[PDB]
């Protein structure tokens, strides 16, 4: 709340995670850029959850 | 660490229980 336009960045890091997870039923993390995008998505998701533990953020 | 009992959840629980108790009083 105090910092608006913070959630859009996390969404930009989180939606490619949706695409990856859809593509996760086979070996598809061959490259290091794929691994980096996946890890960035996981970190943004954990940040979102930790913030959602509060009333204004949720 | 997870917050087991949020404020809004507790408030809504109390409100609903009081509403149903008042309905039973009728």
């Amino acid at each position: 709340r105090t910092l608006p336009d913070l959630l859009p960045l996390f969404k930009t890091f989180i939606l490619p995670l949706e695409r990856i997870v859809e593509g996760l039923n086979k070996s598809s993390i061959c490259d290091s850029k794929a691994m980096d995008s996946l890890q960035m998505g996981l970190n943004a998701l954990l940040i979102l959850r930790n913030l959602a533990q509060d009333t204004d953020s949720v | 660490s997870k917050v087991i009992v949020p404020q809004t959840v507790r408030l809504a629980e109390e409100l609903e229980r009081q509403q149903l108790l008042e309905k039973r009083k009728k």
